[PDB]
């Protein structure tokens, strides 16, 4: 396996936007700044 | 479609100057997706903003340029396709054909030159006005080589008949109405285009026919050429001659048309050029996957119509330049020789213009407005700054003079601004390299800079300069009564903070000794969005920095704390920036009756 390895983990920002079901101008404007990281390591636990 | 049929009458009705021929081109409207605006603004939505759109052409080292043209245009949403190629049938609409998820559409007019002398080339830019937000306005640009690339669709327009009339036949035929006459007559009919194709073949054949562009915008580009032509009849001799020589040694749609008006009793203008064959010029991009579909009318001689012979190839200016080019091996025409340079005056008379090296410009670039502008805004902010703090070293007297209307209790910090000064004069000069210049590149200001240069240098030859619409109407006659303030932060740290600026009024009480300023505000009627930030009181923990300009390049300072400092800098654009530069902003800021 220590033959082919990776080299490190690369961080990516999304954003998002609303649904197009409304028609009025100002649903175009706004946009809710959110997302997630990008191949992250999250453990659900921890060490004493 | 009835908009711009409407607006023909108006190209039918001309006769002479032949220089400017419309036409038909439809532009997809795969690229809105990316406008980031509401497509509910863009057809019949609170009526009163005039949306218009101008075509204007760019010359290059030549002067003068198009006066513009009156042309509009609308969207349509919801399977535009469905609606412009089957015909309408609102009253009785029904589950009729199948089509995948269509798109919209959009008709553009643009001028062509038809005349003995054709001509072609790549070196003029099509610049398009869109009445919309300055900021990312999202346009295009490209040269006159997309415009007219010799091509038509004559072959594969054939088998996209064939399918809809097919289907209509079916559609007719599923239902059992009528009577036995109208199947009688189409059977017959059927059986006409071939003995052996329907008696010992099929009469329809649906099999898989499913309505796609597949085939129809691939392939068929170049295949009605003169020469194609020529090489497909050379072709069909030989195999004449080849048939002929194996033989001598071996070892008609009236009553359609007439039922479909009694059936439909509707016309839509998209049936008319069905029953002949139509043209397809689609010149596509890699900006965005959708073809550029070009319909050209088959009853008129215009550009790609065969009604009477061979059409208009733009020919006769290719085969020239290029044996001049390779004559002695040279792409670039000025090292040339003096006779090549004498032949192509001769078969080009507007190429006289370059080799006398009239107008002189750097390079060929047609997009300099752009940095044009912003290197003109660059300059214009720094002999602002640099007025403002020599003024600033050299201001007179110390801390407030006149009155101002400012609280007891918030005069302890009012003073702690005005102590800042070099830090805040320190910052501006800081910012420049450091905030978007993104920002300030489309704003009010460059267009009163633009507006203000309009009185000198009034076109080579006069101009009373007198605009139709859609111009300058803020900036006419003077700046005095429309101004333009910009609200910005105290501190280490200066950030844009407004967004659109709103003209604040200001009057001087005292005729004489120590002037003193007090804003008023004008009641109007017209608009209720706006702020209340130039309506906020001097108090409330400080103000913000104003700094107005009138029509003369006269910066007069509205900094709280008693300091006002009158600098004009009309003389210093002058003086950095030489008459030579304003080339271009002649060439496209100009208009005369």
């Amino acid at each position: 396996l220590m033959g082919d390895m990776a080299e490190r983990t690369t961080a990516i920002l999304v954003s998002s936007a609303p649904d197009a079901g409304a028609a009025t101008a100002t649903t175009r404007n706004m946009r809710i700044y959110d997302g997630a990281l990008y191949h992250g390591l999250i453990m659900m636990a921890y060490q004493a | 479609m009835e908009a711009h049929l409407a607006n023909e009458t108006k190209h039918a009705l001309w006769h002479n100057d032949h220089t400017k021929g419309l036409l038909h081109v439809v532009i997809p409207n795969a690229g809105l997706i990316a406008a980031g605006i509401d497509p509910a603004l863009l057809i019949l939505k609170k009526p009163g903003q005039r949306f218009k759109v101008e075509v204007q052409t760019r010359y290059h080292a030549t002067g003068q340029c198009e006066p513009w043209c009156q042309v509009f245009a609308a969207y349509i949403p919801d399977n535009a396709l469905t609606n412009l190629l089957i015909p309408k049938t609102e009253p009785f609409v029904s589950h009729v054909f199948s089509a995948t998820h269509n798109s919209g559409g959009l008709i553009l007019s643009l001028p062509v030159y038809l005349s003995p002398g054709l001509f072609f080339d790549a070196f003029n830019v099509v610049a398009i006005r869109i009445n919309t937000g300055n900021r990312k306005h999202r346009d295009i640009c490209i040269m006159y080589a997309e415009l007219i690339p010799n091509g038509t669709r004559y072959f594969a327009d054939g088998q996209r008949v064939l399918l809809l009339c097919k289907q209509l036949i079916a559609y007719i035929r599923c239902t059992p109405r009528l009577a036995s006459s109208i199947k009688i007559y189409a059977e017959h009919m059927v059986a006409a285009m071939g003995e052996s194709h329907t008696s010992n073949g099929d009469n329809i054949g649906p099999v898989s026919s499913i309505i796609d562009l597949d085939r129809q915008l691939t392939s068929g580009g170049i295949d009605d050429s003169p020469a194609e032509t020529r090489i497909q009849e050379n072709n069909r001799d030989v195999l004449e001659l080849i048939k002929r020589a194996v033989n001598i040694v071996n070892s008609l749609m009236e009553w359609f048309d007439i039922c479909y008006a009694q059936l439909v009793s509707g016309d839509t203008p998209a049936d008319f050029w069905k029953r002949r064959p139509l043209s397809i010029v689609p010149r596509h991009y890699a900006e965005s996957p959708s073809p550029l579909i070009v319909v050209s009318y088959n009853g008129s001689s215009a550009w790609g119509g065969r009604i009477t012979g061979s059409p208009i190839l733009y020919h006769s200016a290719q085969a020239i330049i290029d044996a001049a080019c390779i004559n002695a091996r040279v792409d670039n025409p000025q090292s040339l020789h003096v006779t090549a340079r004498q032949e192509l005056v001769a078969r080009l008379p507007f190429l006289a213009n370059v080799l006398n090296n009239q107008t002189p410009l750097p390079a060929f670039k047609p997009g300099a407005e752009m940095f044009l502008n912003q290197v003109f805004k660059q300059a214009c902010v720094t002999s602002l700054t640099q007025g403002l703090i020599t003024e600033l070293q050299t201001n007179p007297t110390l801390q407030q003079l006149m009155e101002y209307d400012i609280a007891d209790s918030s005069q302890t910090v009012i003073d702690e601004i005005v102590a800042r000064t070099p830090d805040l004069i320190q910052t501006i000069v800081s910012v420049l390299t450091e905030m978007s210049m993104d920002a300030f590149y489309n704003s009010s200001l460059m267009y009163a800079v633009l507006a203000y240069l309009s009185s000198v240098y009034t076109r080579p030859q006069g101009g009373g300069y007198i605009p139709y619409l859609h111009a300058s109407f803020p900036c006419w006659l003077g700046n005095r009564s429309i101004y333009l303030f910009d609200y910005y932060n105290s501190g280490g740290e200066i950030l844009k903070l407004s967004k659109v600026p709103v003209p604040v009024a200001l009057e001087k009480v005292g005729i004489g000794n120590s002037t003193q300023l007090r804003g008023k505000f004008i009641r109007s009627a017209d608009i209720v969005d706006i702020g209340i930030c130039s309506k906020y009181l001097p108090g409330q923990c400080y103000a913000y920095i104003c700094l107005g300009f009138n029509q003369q390049l006269q910066s007069i300072l509205v900094l709280p704390g008693g300091f006002a400092a009158c600098f004009c800098i009309t003389d210093t654009l002058q003086a950095a920036l030489p008459a030579s530069l304003i080339g271009p902003i002649l060439d496209r800021f100009c208009f005369s009756i």
